[PDB]
């Protein structure tokens, strides 16, 4: 009922990001949502003598057919002081994580009127024939990395009755999202889960989506078991296991490379040689084992690689430096459409990062910048937007990770 | 008196920090002093300005100007206090296309110079405003004035006027939704299709609605067409104002210049305009020589200019189509509209400056740079008709190691058709003869060797000067390409050939690598690897030893 006081970090603007291009259907959803949001006072006009911006959209969340209003804050969020949730370790670990769309709660909370002015936003026109309609908020913002870190001494009120009642749950809090991990069966799950709507709507969101960690982590590196082996196939491996060697320490490649002695067709049969064999085997027995030093920092970047394979299948790494992964996935769920899977490889990495380290990751996408900025907003379904730059050369590392 | 209410002000601020302006009254003749006079005391009457004391430290300099007339005009110099009053949030900033446009049966253009003076400024501010009419021969002291309206210069007039313009008019739109209204400079333009009468009706409620404000529009005293940003807008249809193209037997980079601003407005209405060479000519205001393909590209904008095209208005109830062709040197040429032969609007896109590059990766820039043309002026996708086999497209996009994406899409057959000109192999050849190649050269003397040992036996070692590493890496494979038969695998070590061939240009600004591809097309397969060098892999140690001497 009293706001809480909030600022820009020292000598730095509003932000002043130009609204872009939006479609005729996602024009018309704001302005529906918009126009109900200043009847409810969450939002209200403001005049030329404001001149920040901040760019918006409109979405669909997954299995909901209602459009969804989304303010990109990456640029308010940067300028945002920090605010002084920890991350648990053990949310990871559950057998079972739901995630429950709770940004609704921050609007009942006002905002410092003297921040407001930054929360700048406009509707555009079709060619610009009207003036962009323009607003500013009234209350806590959903996407503003200063909502959840407000709302979290009401939060957490909100809460302790089921804590108290549950103490084997885990509970995080990301951003407008709620991540409740179990350890119980999916239909005991649900009803938890259901039962946790209760207090929000009890204190007041009937989205869950599913969640279990994957097995491996770090995907072990594999190299082939064959009876024959061409030319091709042993500078294939020889290759891999020079790029592996940068990541493992004893890796050996001499007895291999000897067989490839001479200039053979590159069709050609070589059998292995014993030594070779013990070569390939003590490779194998080092790739077993983890890398060494491997260790998460949280006051450095998270990067997330990305390569396309083909057939819908898409690898990924996670690291902070290079041949440190802390994380490596694969994934093959749009059987068209590039940008869509690429998008949702983007989403499901940004979730995977938020259940582990509690923050997002910067992605190196394997795509052309005018491609993805002019396509990705149609694909896009989380209530947060991560950081990413563009890969223009291509990574000779694909082959080392299909 | 019919009441009138009150335009409300817009709170404005100087910058954080800073402070208004303090600068000095020029001395004016006796002779201009006196025009000001006369004028600021109209001014005064009007309730433009308003004498103040001398407390006030701020001033303005203040000028007379000649009108070209026995009239002197006022001239107010904000510069100075612009640089320290606050940013504004412009709307103007994007400005509507004319092939967004809705066709219109009737359109009028009232003229909005006097409630300008209606938008009063913000009380808190006006002192920041003083200027000084200097006194006859300084003998007293100079008389003192400040605004209490927007002032003709200043920062924040354009978007206060704007915002309060937009706020009056508001209620009238929301309740005559079979008209449309948009306000630029002075000049608000009201259109519909009802019948003139109906038409000339809602005008004068519009008047009636701004005396409500106290603001007085003109009498029934224009029409279509009108000049507008450039443009000719009609009832019915749209194109520039005339595009004359100078004839010059001598040409300089000022004229140059010129040529292509005229070319790029131009084209978006006249097709298949160019402007490659032309452009080129102005590579990093001395008169350059027309290339000989200046000259037929100049001589054929001027055939494409001889007489006037015209774009047709949107029409919301059908689709949009686009219709891209390639024409050669990077340059790629687009129409968008809904009913074949009559545009909406036409352009064109260029290659971006790159080392290396494909027809397919351009086209595709093409699209998206359509694509979001698109969503601005019509809030939507076009569907597009390309010069590409869907069969190609498929080809491309699932062996391509980027994600790539075209929204919905038609081939239209008319050359030059965009093409695959090369696909290596997945895997090695069975029969095809195995090419170990390699490439060195001493950083010192730019000396190197290039060359290749196959299963075979057979070998070659070129010698070379003036080269790298690099370019010797790129030799070695060109050599094995130019003796190898229809079918071949080739071994190479260098990350920086896989690289570039990986990528899959059809055009190079190197001749090497476009040697390369030209081989490349000749050949029915080649399946290309790359192993670690130095690790004493066959062949690749063998040719290693032989390059690197
Ligand atoms: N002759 C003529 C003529 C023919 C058709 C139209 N149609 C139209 N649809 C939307 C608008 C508003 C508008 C202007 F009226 C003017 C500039 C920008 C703008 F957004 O106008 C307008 C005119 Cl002026």
């Amino acid at each position: 009922i009293e706001t809480v006081p909030v600022k820009l970090k020292p000598g730095m603007d509003g932000p002043k990001v130009k609204q872009w291009p939006l479609t005729e259907e996602k024009i018309k959803a704001l302005v529906e949502i918009c126009t109900e949001m200043e009847k409810e006072g969450k939002i209200s006009k403001i005049g030329p003598e404001n001149p920040y911006n901040t760019p918006v959209f409109a979405i669909k969340k997954k299995d909901s057919t209602k459009w969804r209003k989304l303010v990109d804050f990456r640029e308010l969020n940067k300028r945002t002081q920090d605010f002084w949730i920890p991350h648990p370790a053990g949310l990871k670990k559950k057998k079972s994580v739901t995630v429950l769309d709770v940004g609704d709660a921050y609007f009942s909370v006002p905002l410092d009127e003297d921040f407001r002015k930054y929360t700048a936003f406009t509707i555009p026109s079709i060619n610009n024939e009207t003036p962009g309609i323009r607003y500013q908020y009234n209350v806590l913002p959903q996407g503003w990395k200063g909502s959840p870190a407000i709302f979290q001494s009401s939060m957490t009120k909100i809460l302790e009755p089921f804590k108290k009642q549950n103490p084997d749950i885990v509970i995080y809090q990301y951003m407008d999202d709620l991540y409740v991990g179990s350890d119980l069966e999916i239909g005991q799950h649900r009803t938890k889960i259901e039962e946790l709507r209760q207090h929000l709507l009890r204190w007041g969101l009937w989205m869950g989506y599913e969640l279990h960690p994957d097995k491996w982590t770090v995907q072990p590196i594999v190299l082939p078991e064959k009876d024959s082996w061409t030319v091709n196939d042993i500078q294939k491996l020889v290759g891999k296991l020079n790029w592996a060697s940068q990541i493992y320490p004893g890796i050996k490649v001499r007895q291999l490379s000897k067989l490839l002695r001479g200039t053979k067709a590159l069709t050609e049969v070589i059998p292995l040689t014993e030594e070779a064999e013990l070569e390939l085997a003590e490779n194998r027995e080092i790739l077993k084992e983890p890398v060494h030093g491997v260790y998460y920092d949280p006051s450095k970047d998270l990067i997330a690689e990305i390569q396309k394979q083909g057939q819908g299948q898409w690898t990924y790494q996670i690291y902070q430096e290079p041949f440190k992964n802390l994380k490596t996935g694969k994934y093959a769920r749009a059987h068209t459409n590039d940008v869509k899977q690429l998008t949702e490889a983007v989403q499901k990495i940004t979730t995977e990062s938020i259940v582990i380290w509690g923050k997002t990751p910067k992605f190196k996408l394997p795509i052309q910048k005018e491609t993805w900025e002019t396509w990705w907003t149609e694909y896009w379904q989380a209530t947060w937007i991560p950081e990413w730059e563009f890969v223009n050369t291509p990574p000779l590392v694909k082959l080392w990770y299909q | 008196m019919v009441p009138i209410s009150p335009i409300e002000t817009v709170p404005v601020k100087l910058k954080p920090g800073m402070d208004g302006p303090k600068v000095k009254q020029w001395p004016l003749t006796e002779e201009k002093i006196k025009a000001l006079v006369e004028i600021c005391t109209e001014m005064e009457k009007e309730g433009k300005i308003s004498k103040i004391g001398p407390e006030n430290p701020y001033n303005t300099p203040v000028f007379a100007i000649k009108k070209k007339s026995t009239k002197w005009r006022k001239l107010v110099d904000f510069r100075e206090l612009n640089k320290r009053t606050q940013d504004f949030w412009e709307v103007q900033l994007g400005i509507p296309h004319p092939a967004g446009l809705k066709k219109k049966k009737s359109v009028t253009v009232l003229d909005v110079g006097d409630a300008y003076f209606s938008v009063p400024l913000d009380e808190d501010f006006r002192k920041y405003t003083a200027f000084t009419i200097p006194s006859i021969n300084n003998e007293t002291p100079g008389i003192r004035y400040q605004y209490n309206v927007l002032p003709q210069g200043w920062k924040g007039s354009p978007a206060i006027f704007q915002s309060s313009m937009t706020k009056i008019l508001e209620p009238f739109a929301a309740q005559n939704p079979d008209i449309v209204i948009y306000q630029y400079m002075d000049d608000l333009y009201v259109g519909s299709d009802l019948e003139i009468g109906q038409h000339r009706t809602k005008i004068e409620e519009l008047r009636q609605h701004l005396l409500r404000w106290g603001l007085t529009t003109p009498d029934k005293k224009k029409e279509p067409p009108f000049l507008w940003m450039g443009y000719e807008l009609h009832p019915d249809k749209w194109t520039v104002q005339p595009i004359v193209l100078p004839e010059k037997d001598s040409w300089t980079v000022n004229d140059i210049q010129k040529l292509v601003g005229k070319l790029n407005w131009a084209s978006q209405i006249y097709p298949g305009i160019k402007v490659r060479q032309l452009s080129k000519l102005l590579r990093g205001l001395e008169v350059i020589p027309l290339t000989e393909e200046a000259e037929l590209e100049l001589a054929e904008n001027r055939e494409i200019l001889k007489e006037p095209v015209h774009g047709v208005y949107y029409d919301p109830s059908k689709d949009l189509i686009a219709e891209i062709q390639k024409q050669g040197q990077g340059q790629w040429t687009y129409q968008i509209y809904q009913e074949p032969f009559k545009n909406l609007k036409t352009g064109k896109y260029a290659r971006m400056r790159g080392a290396h590059t494909n027809d397919v990766k351009q086209l595709t820039e093409a699209v998206q740079k359509i694509t979001t043309e698109s969503i601005v002026i019509w809030g939507k996708t076009p569907k597009f008709k390309l010069p590409i086999q869907k069969e190609t497209w498929e080809t491309w996009w699932t062996e391509y190691w980027q994600a790539t994406w075209i929204p919905e899409w038609e081939f239209v057959n008319t050359p030059p058709l965009v093409k695959l000109w090369y696909q290596l192999e997945k895997e090695p050849i069975v029969g095809a003869e195995t090419f170990y190649v390699d490439g060195a050269a001493n950083r010192e003397t730019k000396l190197g060797k290039a060359g290749y040992v196959t299963n075979k036996g057979r070998q070659k070692v070129v010698p070379l000067t003036n080269t790298t590493n690099q370019k010797t890496e790129l030799q070695a494979i060109y050599l094995a390409l130019q003796d190898s038969g229809l079918e071949v695998n080739i071994v190479t070590d260098s990350q920086y050939a896989l690289g570039i061939i990986q990528a899959q240009p059809d055009k190079s600004e190197s001749e090497l690598v476009n040697q390369i591809i030209e081989q490349l097309i000749k050949k029915e397969k080649v399946y290309l690897a790359w192993v670690p060098a130095h690790k004493g892999i066959g062949g690749n140690e063998q040719v290693d030893k032989l390059v690197s001497a």
